[PDB]
């Protein structure tokens, strides 16, 4: 199974020594962290709107269920 | 007082709380009263729509959802066809440059 | 040990109930404010998701990423970094920040050599 195992855990190695030196270019320069991203803190229940910082995914088709989960009134990337 | 009216609606119409509205439109009729014979299209439509989206109540009432959905738009159709301001009232649109087209069907299949 | 219990999720290393507590969407409104998925569009087949993000960034002490990834112990390391408020924010810095960052790393010791 080198076919099979073996380079699949050649990903499994491979995404992680990525993901230790991208950790450690964090620590390397505390000099400036003006460009890390947070969507800076939209609101999440109350009228605390200015709350906690956040983040955006997004999502496809299959089982279309109706909607009362939302936060606004269907906009867009609502720059204004 | 005597702003509160449309920020009032907005909500009242999002809460789904029947009675009230016909509180609201009980006070409504008589502002019309107070104008000398305006035109209540070109006055409603001032109080009915918001004044920079363009949005009506009635898509602010499909927008958000809940079970007084059916009589809640009705009553806001039967209001709107004991004025004669029916046909220019479903038939809105988004003033807005983000959305111009998205009328009162379209989001009404978009709720399903 | 001084943790919460999403780090005693990651640090023994005990990967599907973490899919839970970084997921848990909660379709109601009079007790939303403990979820951690919140839907933002309501569109049909298009819309717009937005993760939590408390713990999970390297932004205090002993956060969710240092804990994972300077780990030794556990073995199925990379299962948990396929889920989605970790998968997407390694890839964030790796356009931003790290990339920029490993090429000057590797030219200045190219010319060393």
């Amino acid at each position: 199974e080198t076919v099979e195992n073996v380079s699949k855990e050649s990903e499994r190695i491979w995404r992680l020594q990525r993901a230790r030196t991208i950790l450690e270019f964090e620590k390397m320069l505390p000099e400036w962290l003006r460009s890390r991203f947070r969507m800076g803190e939209l609101c999440k229940v109350a009228d605390e709107d200015f709350r906690l910082c956040l983040r955006i995914n997004e999502v496809k088709w299959t089982e279309w269920k109706t909607h009362v989960s939302f936060l606004n009134e269907d906009p867009g990337p609502i720059r204004r | 007082k005597k702003k509160r009216l449309k920020k009032r609606i907005f909500a009242a119409v999002s809460e789904g709380c029947v009675e009230e509205l016909r509180e609201l439109l009980q006070d409504l009729q008589d502002l019309c009263r107070r104008r000398r014979g305006l035109d209540v299209p070109d006055f409603l439509m001032h109080k009915l729509t918001a004044s920079d989206t363009g949005k009506t109540c009635l898509m602010k009432a499909l927008l958000n959802i809940n079970p007084n959905t059916k009589e809640i738009v009705r009553i806001l159709l039967a209001f709107a066809e004991e004025n004669d301001i029916l046909d220019r009232f479903i038939n809105a649109e988004y003033t807005e440059e983000a959305y111009e087209g998205q009328t009162a069907l379209n989001i009404a299949i978009e709720r399903r | 040990d001084g943790l919460t219990p999403l780090q005693l999720a990651a640090k023994m290393g005990k990967a599907e109930i973490l899919k839970y507590i970084l997921s848990r969407e909660i379709k109601e409104k009079p007790l939303r404010s403990l979820s951690r998925k919140f839907t933002d569009w309501a569109y049909g087949p298009v819309s717009s998701s937005l993760y939590d993000l408390t713990n999970v960034d390297t932004t205090t002490d002993n956060s969710v990423l240092e804990i994972i990834v300077y780990n030794t112990n556990i073995d199925n390391r990379h299962e948990m970094l396929t889920l989605e408020p970790l998968h997407t924010l390694l890839h964030t810095k790796w356009k931003k920040f790290a990339k920029y960052m490993f090429f000057l790393s590797f030219c200045f010791y190219f010319f060393y050599n």
